[PDB]
């Protein structure tokens, strides 16, 4: 069966996943000022995340033919949603209830976060691997991925956006895409395309309730200065 | 004054 272009195209701008660890390790290395030591470096690898999370949008075919306004404005609204997406289908290719993947490939065990962690974060934790079970069940694929990524991006309310006929045609053009994908190749549990949405949904719900974790966190103190996530929180 | 921009704005 056939493959929609627009998943082609953004099956070859994903950066490999060796690539982005490696630089991502890199920067941990680099020295700075102490006062949790591992509180910190979690922070700067989540930090790191968002980093190359913005250098894949720059690369991206509607967004990079895009205006500066506009382009900080999509970012902005998506920032954590495509952060806990991109924890998500980390846990569905590591394929192991028991414990969550990192993006620097360290392994930590359920266990560890249900009597190390507040309720706050072992919640979200939880709720995140819930659904991850269900995008495995679903049998969430690569091609679906890079799709449901670039609906992320854009899935924005057309009011707040200058060039809004280029970002309509995107948003029609990755439904259609995805759309046209499920249906050729996942035709025997019910409505993919639709369940894939309602993803969608429960990513929005988790990504709010990792903003109000930095939140929590951002009233205690305990966030280091100059962290990037707290101020994408505030603008 | 921004960060997003910064980033955005970058090399290459
Ligand atoms: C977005 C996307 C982000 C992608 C990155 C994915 C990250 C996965 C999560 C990492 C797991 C690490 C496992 C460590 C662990 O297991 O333990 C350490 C906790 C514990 O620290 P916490 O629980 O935060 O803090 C409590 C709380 O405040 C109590 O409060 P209460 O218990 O009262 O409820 C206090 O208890 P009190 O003493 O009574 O006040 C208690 O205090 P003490 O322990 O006693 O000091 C205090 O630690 O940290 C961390 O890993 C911080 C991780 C930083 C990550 C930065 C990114 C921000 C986004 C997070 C989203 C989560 C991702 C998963 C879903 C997507």
């Amino acid at each position: 069966p056939n493959v929609p272009e627009l998943i082609l195209q953004l099956l070859q701008l994903e950066p490999d996943e060796d690539q982005v660890r490696a630089r991502i390790l890199g920067s941990l290395q680099e020295p700075t000022k102490s006062r949790p030591a591992a509180f910190g470096l979690l922070c700067r690898m989540a930090d790191q995340t968002f980093i190359s999370i913005v250098d894949w949008a720059r690369r991206c075919m509607v967004f990079k033919e895009l205006e500066v306004a506009d382009q900080m404005t999509l970012l902005q609204n998506c920032w954590s949603e495509l952060l806990v997406f991109d924890h998500i289908y980390r846990q569905v290719q590591h394929g192991k209830e028991g414990s969550i993947l990192l993006v620097t490939g360290q392994e930590v065990e359920l266990t560890t976060v249900a009597t190390q962690a507040g309720s706050l974060l072992h919640s979200l934790v939880l709720r995140a691997q819930e659904l991850v079970l269900q995008l495995l069940a679903l049998q969430l694929d690569r091609q679906e991925f890079v799709c449901l990524k670039f609906i992320i991006l854009f899935s924005l309310d057309l009011k707040f956006l200058n060039n809004h006929i280029l970002v309509k045609d995107a948003q029609e053009k990755a439904n259609a895409a995805l759309l046209d994908y499920t249906l050729c190749h996942y035709p025997h549990s019910g409505d993919k395309f639709q369940q894939l949405l309602l993803c969608l949904v429960e990513v929005r719900a988790l990504s709010m309730q990792a903003k109000e974790y930095l939140y929590h966190k951002h009233l205690g103190n305990e966030m280091p200065r100059n962290n990037l996530l707290i101020e994408m929180l505030q603008a | 004054p921004s960060l997003l921009k910064k980033l955005l704005l970058a090399p290459a």
